[PDB]
C-alpha cells in the first residue's frame, strides 16, 4: 500500500548524467498486472520503466519505476507524481515528490591534509584526507583522480555528512585515500575533486604532493681554515 | 593603502555603524579587528555565520546592493577599545582589507 | 509489541567506569504499572529499574528497565535476560543479550593532523583532526583533553566507525575539534585521548601544537677544519 | 592467631583490572580444617579461598583468604570483614577492611629527565628517570612503554613514595629505566605511563627521545 | 593586551584583594609578579600550595564561582617596589597571563 519515492541523488546525477527518479512501491500484497508510471506537474504520462522488480522476501510486493527526464525539468521545481495501479487498491496511488527546496545553499570549501610524518615512519601506508566543511545541503560527491584519471571506489573511503558542531544546517564530510609510502615519496600528485550544487561551476578540486609544504632550506656551510 | 578614518564617541547604549565598500556580487566580505599583541588582523565577523565569542549577539550585518554599502552594526559598545577595524573581502583575510578605520568609545 | 535491548558499550563502560545494561519496551498500550525488570544468568534478581519514564505521546508506550551489574561478569560470557510481562502479553518475555565474543584484537594506531594553512589564512577557525585506524574491535571512545582537563562534547565531533578500504576487518574513525584560530597561534596541547580494549593500558594520548610541524630551515654545518 | 589483612591497592587493582582484597593469619597453630570466611556490610556470600598456604617454618600455620568484588564497592566505603575460625582460638577472630576516606587528591605531574651528558661518554648504558612528584595519596604505578609494546619489569625500577620536603601532604616517587647508548642515540621514543586516582583518566604519559632538547629550527653540526 | 591598574596606599597591613578573571575551567590559576632584573615573570601564588619566600603567610587567595572572581589578598604590605602583577591560568606561566596590573604601595 506504501509508495516510497527515491529521488535522483546528486551522486547519481553527477556520476551517470542520466538522472532518473524511482518509484519504490513497497508493501503491497503480491498480485500480478502491476503498471507503474510517472507524471510531471502537467500530469501527462512518461516513458515506461524497465527492470521490473520481484516480490519482496517479506511476503509482500516491492516494485521500482524509473523515468529518465530532462534535468532542467527536474530542477524547475515541478511536482512529479508516480501513478500506481493494483487490484487491492480502491484508488490508484498518487505519490508526489519534488525538490525539498527552501535551504540556504553554501559552497563547500575543500582543504586537503597530507599524512603526518609520524605516519611516514613505518613506511607502510599514507592516508591523505580531503576534509570538506561548510556546505549545504547534505549532499556531495568526492572523487580521487591521479595524473588526470580517476581511481577505483574501493581504494578511497568517504564518510557521511555529519552536522557541524558550531554551524546548524551546515554539514561536513571526510575522505581518505591510502597510498603506499614510496609513491608519496616520489612526489606523485593526487587530486581531490568535489561535486556539489552550490559550487559556482558545480565542480572544484585541490592538489597535493610531497613538495606542497616544503619551504626553502638554506643549508649553509661556513669554513675558515 | 587607503585610510578612510571614521570615528565615534561610543558608550554602552550607543550603536555604531561602519560603512564598507561592497566588493559587489559575493566574495566573503568581512570585518576584521587588528590584534595589537599578534601584530596582525583577527576576524570578528564574516559572510559565514561566524561571530566572535565576546561579540556574540552584539554585531549584525546589512548589505545594500541598492547603494553598494556594507553596514556593520554594533548595538552595544563598552570597554572594547576601538583599535583598528578593517573591511575586507575574499578568502584570505590579510590580503583582502581596505577601510582601515579606528574610533574611540569613551569620547 | 517491541522488546529491544541496550547492552553496555565500551564508551559507556569507560566514562562512568561502571557497566549498565537496559532493555526497552515500545509500542505497548499506554498503561501504567507494567512489569519490566532485569535478571542474571542464574535468574538472580537485580537492582530495581528506577527512573521509569512516561508513555510516548503518539499513543505508544516508552519505558526502560535497567540493571547495574559490575564488569566482573560482562567479560566472563554469561548472557543476561530481562523479564517483560504486561496486560497485552501476560507471559514474561525474556530478552537475551551477550557481548560479541569471538573478535580479533588490533592496536588502534592514532595520529593528529593539524589544520591546513588555508584555515589559518582565513583567520577564522582551525579544525584539528584525530585519526584512529587499524583496530579490530568496532567500538572505540575518543575525546579531547585541553591542558589536561576535559572539554564539552559540543566542541568536537566523532565520526562513526567505518570499514577499511584495504584492510580485511579493521576499521578507522575521525574526530574533529574546531578551536578558535587565534588560540591555536598562541599554542595549546589539545591532547586527543583514545580508549579501546586492544590497547595495553586501554588509554592512549597524542598531542600537537603550533610548534610541532615546524621544520628546521638552517643546516648551518660550520666546520673549522 | 593474628590477623593480617592486605586491602586492594590501586597498582594491584589496575595492573590486572581485577580487584582482590585478601587477609592472611600468622601465629595460627599448625592444624588442618582451617576456616576463612568473607562477609560484606550486608554479609552475603563470597568466593571461596583457594590454594591455602602451608605452615610457617616456625611451627605455625598460615591461612590466606581472598575475594573478588565490584570495584565501585571498595570506593563506596564498604568495610568488608573476614572471619578466621580455627580450633586453637578462645573466640573466633575477625578483621574489617575499609578504604581510607578523608584523603585529599592531587594530580601527579609526570616529568621525564633525559640521561646526563657525563653518563653518555662511558658508552655502556644510559638511564632515563621518570619523576612522579606532587601527588596524594601515594599509590602510583609506572611502566615504560617503548613504541607500543611494554617492557619487562626487570628493565626498570620504581621506588616507594616519600613525603615531599616542602609540601606538607604531597608525596613524590622516582623511577629509572636503563638503556644502552648505541640504541638511545638512534632516537626511538621512550614513554613513561603513570596510573593514579587523581588523574582525570587514571592514566597519563610522557615521551622522550635523544633529539628532544634540540631547538628543531636549525641543527648547527660543526664537524672537523 | 588587557591591563587594569590597582594602586593602593596602606603602608602597613592595609592590603588589597586583586580581582582576577576565572576561567571556571579547573586549570591551575596563579598570580605572577614580573621580575624586573631578569625581565621575565615570577610566580608568587599558584593553585598549588606555593607561597613566595618573602610573602609567606602574607598572601592568600579566594575563588568565587558565585561571582566568577579570583581575589588575591595581601594583609600586610612591606612598602616594597610593587611591580606588575599578572593573573594567569594554565601550566605554563607567561602564556597564561591574562590581565596585568600595577599599584603603588605608598600613595
Ligand atoms: C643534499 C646536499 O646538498 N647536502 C649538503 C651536503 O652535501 C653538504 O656537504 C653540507 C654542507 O653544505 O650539507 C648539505
Ligand atoms: C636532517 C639532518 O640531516 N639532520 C642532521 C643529522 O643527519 C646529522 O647526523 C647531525 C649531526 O651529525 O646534524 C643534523
Ligand atoms: C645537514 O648537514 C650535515 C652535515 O654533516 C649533513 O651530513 C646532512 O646530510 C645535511 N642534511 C641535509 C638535508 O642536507
Amino acid at each position: 500500500i506504501r509508495v516510497f519515492a527515491i529521488p535522483p541523488s546528486f551522486a547519481s546525477i553527477f556520476l551517470t548524467k542520466s538522472t532518473k527518479l524511482t518509484c519504490l512501491v513497497t508493501d503491497l500484497t503480491t498480485y500480478d498486472s502491476v503498471t507503474i508510471s510517472w507524471t510531471r506537474q502537467n500530469g501527462e504520462a512518461v516513458k515506461t520503466h524497465t527492470n521490473i522488480s520481484e516480490s519482496h522476501p517479506n511476503a509482500t510486493f516491492s516494485a521500482v519505476g524509473e523515468a529518465s527526464i530532462c534535468e532542467d525539468d527536474w530542477n524547475s521545481g515541478e511536482r512529479f507524481t508516480c501513478t500506481v495501479t493494483h487490484t487491492d487498491l480502491p484508488s490508484p496511488l498518487k505519490q508526489t515528490i519534488s525538490r525539498p527546496k527552501g535551504v540556504a545553499l553554501h559552497r563547500p570549501d575543500v582543504y586537503l591534509l597530507p599524512p603526518a610524518r609520524e605516519q611516514l615512519n613505518l613506511r607502510e601506508s599514507a592516508t591523505i584526507t580531503c576534509l570538506v566543511t561548510g556546505f549545504s545541503p547534505a549532499d556531495v560527491f568526492v572523487q580521487w583522480m591521479q595524473r588526470g584519471q580517476p581511481l577505483s571506489p574501493e581504494k578511497y573511503v568517504t564518510s557521511a555528512p555529519m552536522p557541524e558542531p558550531q554551524a546548524p544546517g551546515r554539514y561536513f564530510a571526510h575522505s581518505i585515500l591510502t597510498v603506499s609510502e614510496e609513491e608519496w615519496n616520489t612526489g606523485e600528485t593526487y587530486t581531490c575533486v568535489v561535486a556539489h550544487e552550490a559550487l559556482p561551476n558545480r565542480v572544484t578540486e585541490r592538489t597535493v604532493d610531497k613538495s606542497t609544504g616544503k619551504p626553502t632550506l638554506y643549508n649553509v656551510s661556513l669554513v675558515m681554515s | 593603502r587607503i585610510l578612510p578614518e571614521v570615528k565615534v564617541e561610543g558608550e554602552l547604549g550607543g550603536s555604531v555603524t561602519i560603512k564598507c565598500p561592497l566588493p559587489e556580487m559575493h566574495v566573503r566580505i568581512y570585518l576584521c579587528r587588528e590584534m595589537a599583541g599578534s601584530g596582525t588582523c583577527g576576524t570578528v565577523v564574516s559572510t559565514t555565520n561566524f561571530i566572535k565569542a565576546e561579540y556574540k549577539g552584539r554585531v549584525t550585518l546589512k548589505q545594500y546592493p541598492r547603494k553598494n554599502l556594507f553596514l556593520v552594526e554594533v548595538t552595544q559598545l563598552t570597554e572594547s577599545d576601538s583599535g583598528v577595524y578593517a573591511c575586507g573581502a575574499g578568502m584570505n583575510t590579510d590580503r583582502g582589507k581596505t577601510q582601515k578605520v579606528t574610533l574611540n568609545v569613551h569620547s
